[PDB]
């Protein structure tokens, strides 16, 4: 005659801090646009699972996957690009959509997935005496590659007349940035949007979303899986002293 | 010439982290054989007067396991260097001993035609220009990070000289970089203490890398006021460190109530041990066995 | 305008590694990306170095590692090593400034530090 467990007893790791989005949430002046810091991330797990209740973003559209799917995915790559756009643009910035911004400072590629967080930093961006640290190209000689940095500030030369690196006649200024108006409006205010790029490809499949953990059960036989292996029996208490390691 | 000295039990540790006691074990790894010779190099402060003799950081083999071990006061060996083109293309390990705390950190840098690191003890401040490190150019890309915290604490009183013995042990298996420390409380200065140790598992890094060579860093004085280095009676300093090799031999190990390994004996090495591990037990009986062909 | 000099210079030893810091000192600075020029009789300006504002930095195959520049907190630390004789050249430092058509609508150009080695 064998006993068997009444649905499961499974056991998971233990806290496993997540990815320390602390300090660049704190950071005192965000990464720009046009400069962008690329950080590995990894033995870590997504704070998706944590924002249900907590400061709620303007919007948050997964094309690939549904928002509650996320956690039934694994992830291998977390690269976030985080920059600033102005609120009547954002109508106008939309995949799919043809514009100005697409044509030269926003390109991506046609299949490219992944998810896109938007929020309101009026309450921070404001007060900030107008700092002018944001900058963008506005105009460029060519159309920039997915994951593509112009460093060349030449004057862009127009006409016949070379600009000697100075200003001068039919020369262009191509680098510029957000004039901050203290008048503008409640839709002029810049709003911050955060899109993550990865392939889920080319690397292993280690980060996990969180799981449910049922209970524990002592002095009755039951199943159980740690670290992959797989036993049954009774999980019980001891004294015996144990090696820390 | 090299000058070949019997290598002592130590350079034992736990092939896993599985836990047994009271029980005989075997395991085929890459060990540090028991009794073998083992090369002893030299230290002097004043040459120029010899032929080919006193050499600059030798390259030492990269075998897949290395036995290393050195009583230093000051530390002079503070960090190594892995890599074959060594022109920072490669990932290259990097440790770090600051008062008393290991960071490891993978960051790829330059290496020096002869890296080295500049020390000047004795001095009314302490901990100056400590966090310059200066012993690379620069750092290239740095996406991993590491802390260490305290392995045991005690009360007053500050030695440097003689409060500790340390051992490490290095290997490398399928390119699954592995790291091996210990810290044991010795009190003698007669000579080296004779004892059974092993050492624990603490990280290992799944890297996969393929290296045939590696460098060490060393720490030197910048000044000559002292006679010597950091004391007297010898040309250069005084101290006791060997340097072994690794080898895919057989031990079998015995574990204790107490979880701690407190005896191996290396199968191979004479035909008592042989015996002695196909029983499965340090006791021998009397009659003749069969060992092999 | 932004004077990046320290010192003049030193007394420098066989196989030596100074590692000079930057004052940092002066007006609010900026997110401006900055490039690094050498210059030497024959030869005319190359694009040896570009920093950007803390996102990344592109350095030549020769000037790899031994000569780079790094960018944190709004100051520079520049790391030198590989002093040879051959080294004896002019630095450029090049920035881009956007606030500055007021009184003078032109690019603050850095006077060249000339550095020769000599024993």
């Amino acid at each position: 005659f064998r006993v068997q467990p009444t649905e499961s007893i499974v056991r998971f790791p233990n806290i496993t801090n997540l990815c320390p989005f602390g300090e660049v949430f704190n950071a005192t002046r965000f990464a720009s646009v046009y400069a962008w810091n690329r950080k590995r991330i990894s033995n870590c797990v997504a704070d998706y699972s944590v924002l249900y209740n907590s400061a709620s973003f303007s919007t948050f559209k997964c094309y690939g996957v549904s928002p509650t799917k996320l956690n039934d995915l694994c992830f291998t790559n977390v690269y976030a690009d985080s920059f600033v756009i102005r609120g009547d643009e954002v109508r106008q910035i939309a995949p799919g959509q043809t514009g100005k911004i697409a044509d030269y400072n926003y390109k991506l590629p046609d299949d490219f997935t992944g998810c896109v967080i938007a929020w309101n930093s009026n309450n921070l961006d404001s007060k900030v005496g107008g700092n002018y640290n944001y900058l963008y190209r506005l105009f460029r000689k060519s159309n920039l590659k997915p994951f593509e940095r112009d460093i060349s500030t030449e004057i862009y030369q127009a006409g016949s007349t070379p600009c000697n690196g100075v200003e001068g006649f039919n020369c262009y200024f191509p680098l510029q940035s957000y004039g901050f108006q203290p008048t503008n409006g409640v839709g002029y205010q810049p709003y911050r949007v955060v899109v993550l790029s990865f392939e889920l490809l080319h690397a292993p499949a280690t980060v996990c979303g969180p799981k449910k953990s049922t209970n524990l059960v002592k002095n009755k036989c039951v199943n159980f899986n740690f670290n992959g292996l797989t036993g049954t029996g009774v999980l019980t208490e001891s004294n015996k002293k144990f090696l820390p390691f | 010439p090299p000058a070949y000295t019997n290598s002592f039990t130590r350079g034992v540790y736990y092939p896993d982290k599985v836990f047994r006691s009271s029980v005989l074990h075997s395991t085929q790894d890459l060990f540090l054989p028991f009794f073998s010779n083992v090369t002893w190099f030299h230290a002097i402060h004043v040459s120029g007067t010899n032929g080919t003799k006193r050499f600059d950081n030798p390259v030492l083999p990269f075998n897949d396991g290395v036995y290393f071990a050195s009583t230093e006061k000051s530390n002079i060996i503070r960090g190594w260097i892995f890599g074959t083109t060594l022109d920072s293309k490669t990932q290259s390990l990097l440790i770090v001993n600051n008062a008393t705390n290991v960071v490891i950190k993978v960051c790829e840098f330059q290496f020096c035609n002869d890296p080295f690191l500049g020390v000047y003890y004795h001095k009314n401040n302490k901990s100056w220009m400590e966090s310059e490190f200066r012993v690379y150019s620069s750092a290239n890309n740095c996406t991993f990070e590491y802390v260490s915290q305290p392995f045991l604490m005690d009360l007053e009183g500050k030695q440097g000289n003689f409060k500790n013995l340390r051992e490490f042990v290095f290997k490398n298996i399928d390119g699954y970089f592995k790291i091996y420390s210990k810290h044991t409380p010795i009190n003698l200065v007669r000579d080296l203490p004779q004892g059974f140790s092993a050492l624990e598992p603490l990280v290992d890094l799944p890297i996969g890398i393929n290296i045939t060579r590696f460098q060490t860093l060393l720490a030197l004085h910048r000044s000559y006021l002292t006679p010597g280095d950091s004391s007297s009676g010898w040309t250069a300093g005084a101290a006791a460190y060997y340097v072994g090799y690794l080898q895919p031999r057989t031990f079998l190990l015995k574990y204790n109530e107490n979880g701690t390994i407190t005896d191996a004996v290396d199968c191979a090495l004479d035909p008592l041990s042989e015996t002695k591990c196909t029983l499965k037990s340090f006791t021998v009986e009397k009659g003749i066995y069969q060992t092999s062909n | 305008h932004v004077q990046l000099v320290e010192s003049g210079g030193g007394l420098v030893q066989a196989g030596g590694s100074l590692r000079l810091s930057c004052a940092a000192s002066g007006s609010i600075f900026s997110s401006n990306a900055m490039s690094w020029y050498r210059q030497a009789p024959g030869k005319q300006r190359e694009l040896v170095a570009s920093i950007t504002s803390g996102g990344n930095a592109d350095y030549a195959d020769s000037v790899k590692g031994r000569f780079t520049i790094s960018r944190d907190k709004n100051t520079v630390y520049p790391e030198m090593s590989s002093l040879k004789p051959a080294d004896t050249a002019v630095y450029y430092c090049h920035a881009v400034g956007q606030e500055a058509s007021a009184y003078a609508p032109r690019a603050y150009w850095g006077q060249g530090t000339q550095v020769t080695v000599s024993s």
